[PDB]
């Protein structure tokens, strides 16, 4: 029973919302992140296996991966995660632009797949990785966040959770667009959207920039028409990231690279620099 | 242009002068009226005007300098002044959140009006038409812009029987910072802007059509109704994609509604952007030269619809 009860979690102000709860800032023993969930009633089906999700979550503990605190049911269903001081990466590189060095860059990287190598060696699909769920915690480790729950997201019909699509569409792979598979979430899924991340750091652009138009990306992405434009990496970038990058961003998902192949790649080229 | 329209048009700049800058604490929360993905819209009243409006609260995680740029390029709605299009008070930035405040509209859109009314009827959607194509009309010429979302959502009503379009394509900038938003449910687009470059006002045309055969039927027509659905009278977001670009478009059923509002929503239906019929064609299209003359009460069926007096 990871369950918090009521009274124990003092909810403070309103964070935001993304793509599946609203966030709070929480206090319970020291600053903590509430997430009310989008799934306000759930079915006894749904809880039971989000209870059962949430003990696989409980035993993760690692220093690229944010601390899953347990969940709360009292008011309405609820998530309870580490608080993390300063901006996430996709405030660093879109909004304050703040200015790494490439050693700094590439490190982000390395720490991003650290983490990421960590949660598929305990067979966990993140389903959600971009720049919104990768904090920088005081400027320094890399913390990835928003992983798993898999049965929180996509609506129960009373005990059919269908992998439904929700999310960011700039990190979702062409098999998750396209939803025809059922299963299309795997740890290649989890490495393109890593490929995305990538993108955003060696070009300090989202993908897609001349493309204004939600539904035009959904439907050539999924079609295999639309692909990062590649030539937007900056110059001072690497010619090893550059094909490490094009290797996660493979249409077919079969072709791209697993995390122990990726974390290896990244940590070769920071050492010869 | 008619004398009613005039009077109030011309009443609407009276009160837009009693409105200076707009700050964020001259507001009193009134109600919530609406919250899609775009935002959260809320009934305001003006403190130092007392002028009830409508506040959109657009919540973009974007750098200052591009939100800036947004708040400039929204300042091209005080010259949009017509009829057909809503009224625009005055955009601002303030708490991490954009507000563009616009007149209000006590009926709401299309969408909320078609929920409370199951079906609309043809009649009704004549009136409807008209509004939007003299709307997109207003667009295409006094300003030269598309409006790139025409849909349910986007048509508001009021009791005084007034139609007007809104959450058009005004700024270039929030265009592109609404691009990084998260998968919606249904879609409007074109089959064109879908797989590239939209063919201009005939983009915002189909648009116009689906939402007819919407709110003609009380359902989403993607995909077509399916066995005795319609003698009773979960697809994926790709798949409804796909399905506009790579199948027959949808058309209304055969025996409910007349022949020229079936050959008038299947002109707008053209899956061939140039083929498909313009603001010059369905302006005299038989359909909208007879629900034009038709005489038809829409302010008092549409409080009806909500269940207030008339
Ligand atoms: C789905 N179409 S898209 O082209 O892909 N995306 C967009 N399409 C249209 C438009 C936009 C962006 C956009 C929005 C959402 C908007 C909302 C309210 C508003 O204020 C207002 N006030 C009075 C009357 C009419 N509007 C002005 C607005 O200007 C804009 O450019 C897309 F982002
Ligand atoms: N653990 C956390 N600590 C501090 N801030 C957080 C935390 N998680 C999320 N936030 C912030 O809360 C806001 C909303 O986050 P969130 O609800 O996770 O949406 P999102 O991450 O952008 N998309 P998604 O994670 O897929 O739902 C953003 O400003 C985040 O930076
Ligand atoms: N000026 C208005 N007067 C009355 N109701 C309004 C007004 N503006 C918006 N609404 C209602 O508020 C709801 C949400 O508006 P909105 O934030 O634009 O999301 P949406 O257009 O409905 N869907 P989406 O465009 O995907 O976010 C709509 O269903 C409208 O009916
Ligand atoms: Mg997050
Ligand atoms: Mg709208």
């Amino acid at each position: 029973d990871w369950e918090i009860p009521d009274g124990q979690i003092t909810v403070g102000q309103r964070i935001g919302s993304g793509s599946f709860g609203t966030v709070y800032k929480g206090k319970w023993h020291g600053d903590v992140a509430v997430k009310m969930l989008n799934v306000t009633a759930p079915t006894p089906q749904q809880l039971q296996a989000f209870k059962n999700e949430v003990g696989v979550l409980r035993k993760t503990r690692h220093v690229n991966i944010l601390l899953f605190m347990g969940y709360s049911t009292k008011p309405q269903l609820a998530i309870v995660t580490q608080w993390c001081e300063g901006s996430s990466l996709y405030h660093h590189l879109h909004i304050i632009e703040t200015k790494f060095e490439m050693i700094k860059l590439i490190d982000i990287a390395r720490q991003t797949a650290q983490g990421m190598d960590y949660l598929h060696a305990k067979s966990i699909i993140h389903r959600d990785l971009k720049s919104n769920n990768i904090f920088l915690h005081e400027d320094l480790t890399v913390k990835i966040g928003d992983f798993g729950l898999a049965t929180v997201k996509s609506r129960w019909s009373g005990s059919h959770q269908f992998e439904q699509l929700s999310g960011s569409i700039l990190w979702m792979a062409p098999e998750v667009i396209r939803m025809q598979d059922k299963n299309p979430y795997s740890f290649q899924s989890d490495v393109y959207a890593f490929g995305i991340v990538l993108y955003e750091l060696m070009t300090g652009q989202l993908p897609y920039s001349n493309i204004n138009n939600r539904d035009q990306i959904i439907f050539m992405v999924g079609r295999g028409y639309l692909s990062p434009d590649l030539s937007k990496v900056r110059s001072n970038c690497p010619k090893a990231m550059k094909r490490l990058m094009a290797e996660c961003l493979k249409k077919k998902r079969d072709e791209r690279p697993l995390f122990p192949q990726i974390l290896a790649s990244i940590e070769l080229l920071a050492r010869s620099l | 242009l008619d004398e009613q329209q005039r009077k109030r048009l011309e009443a609407f700049l009276t009160q837009k002068q009693k409105v200076g800058e707009l700050k964020d604490d001259d507001f009193e929360k009134i109600s919530e009226l609406g919250a899609g993905n775009g935002g959260v819209v809320f009934k305001v009243s003006h403190k130092p005007s007392g002028l009830v409006m409508a506040r959109k609260l657009i919540h973009l995680e974007i750098k200052p300098a591009i939100r800036n740029q947004i708040i400039r390029e929204l300042q091209v709605l005080h010259e949009c002044n017509s009829p057909y299009i809503v009224g625009f008070y005055g955009a601002f930035y303030s708490d991490g959140e954009i507000s563009i405040c616009m007149e209000h509209m006590d009926g709401g859109s299309l969408d909320q009006v078609l929920k409370k009314a199951g079906r609309i009827p043809e009649q009704i959607l004549g009136k409807v038409s008209i509004a939007v194509i003299k709307g997109l009309t207003y667009l295409r010429e006094k300003h030269k812009i598309m409006h790139r979302d025409v849909k349910p959502s986007n048509i508001l009503v009021n009791s005084r029987g007034e139609i007007k379009l809104c959450d058009f394509g005004v700024s270039g900038q929030l265009i592109d910072a609404m691009a990084n938003a998260f998968v919606g449910t249904r879609s409007y687009m074109s089959p064109e802007r879908l797989q590239g470059t939209h063919y201009s006002v005939q983009s915002d045309i189909w648009s116009m059509g689906l939402s007819l055969v919407e709110m003609a039927v009380g359902r989403y027509p993607i995909p077509p109704p399916d066995a005795k659905e319609l003698e009773l009278m979960p697809m994926a977001i790709f798949e409804l994609l796909d399905y506009i670009v790579n199948e027959p478009p949808p058309k209304l059923p055969s025996g409910v509604f007349s022949l020229e509002f079936q050959d008038f929503v299947n002109k707008c239906l053209i899956k061939n952007p140039a083929e498909r019929a313009d603001l010059k064609q369905l302006m005299v299209h038989a359909f909208i030269k007879r629900s034009d003359a038709e005489e038809v009460d829409f302010a008092g069926w549409l409080c009806s619809t909500i269940g207030l007096n008339q």
